[PDB]
């Protein structure tokens, strides 16, 4: 506001509360990292192949 | 309403006095006039209240809150 010909702005607190279960949720990924694997068949060379 | 206030306001002139009846009409009149000029504002919001998710505002636009701030003044002039 203008407040007696000046220009002081409201005060504009931050209390980040909405961050912590967010970093809960990335160091569970972080903990058990998950990456591709490839099963075999039912066949005499398949298990070769999935090595 | 003109009348009457005028009529109080220069009695002593004639170094007379005034009757309660005619202060009772003198103020029903000035009520009356009073009543028709009568205006009650209202209070906008400040300016840094926040916009619920329901009104979808838009991060395109400041509509994320009310408006009315009248910021960045900056230029010349230094010691600001």
């Amino acid at each position: 506001t203008k407040l007696d010909e000046q220009f002081e702005k409201y005060p504009k607190f931050e209390i980040n509360k909405v961050a912590t279960e967010l970093n809960r949720i990335i160091a569970e990924y972080r903990n058990n990292r998950i990456t591709v694997k490839f099963r075999p068949g039912d066949r005499e060379a398949s298990e070769e192949l999935a090595n | 309403a003109v009348g009457y206030q005028l009529l109080l306001r220069m009695l002593s002139d004639y170094s007379l006095e005034p009757t309660p009846q005619v202060l009772s009409n003198a103020q029903r009149s000035y009520d009356a006039l009073m009543t028709d000029t009568l205006v009650v504002p209202s209070m906008r919001r400040r300016g840094d209240f926040p916009v619920g998710q329901g009104n979808k505002y838009d991060v395109f636009t400041s509509d994320r809150y009310y408006p009315g701030d009248l910021p960045l003044i900056d230029g010349d002039i230094p010691n600001a």
